[PDB]
């Protein structure tokens, strides 16, 4: 039952992302399926992977 | 004179694809327009109603 910290880190990293560049307000942010954070026009793009994620978290 | 204009505006604006190849010293008050409605129809090709109706028939007219 470990699948509810990836939904947590996906939902912070697309808040923030959000907050901190102020043009993705016209545009639609979406999540992909690796999973991918795309835009609209597809300039901004971002990948994401499950052993990074976990190495990161035991070591936090 | 004409071919000129034609040529230069052509080669600049039209052919380079992406926004990450796009490089010139500045722009005016048309090219700003221009790259603008070009944002607008890129937006609009990739959305999800065009993609579905173009796999259903491959109509493009």
């Amino acid at each position: 039952e470990s699948w509810q910290v990836g939904r947590d880190i996906i939902d912070t990293a697309r808040k923030q992302l959000i907050k901190a560049n102020p043009w993705v307000v016209n545009s639609q942010l979406s999540v992909v399926e690796s999973i991918f954070l795309q835009d609209a026009t597809g300039t901004i793009r971002i990948r994401y992977d499950k052993e990074l994620v976990g190495k990161l978290y035991r070591e936090q | 004179l004409w071919r000129m204009g034609d040529t230069i505006a052509d080669e600049t604006l039209l052919r380079p694809h992406k926004l990450s190849n796009m490089d010139a010293k500045a722009y005016g008050p048309i090219a700003k327009t221009v790259l603008q409605f070009k944002n607008f129809v890129i937006k609009s090709i990739n959305g999800r109603t065009m993609r579905t109706f173009y796999n259903a028939t491959k109509n493009n007219r």
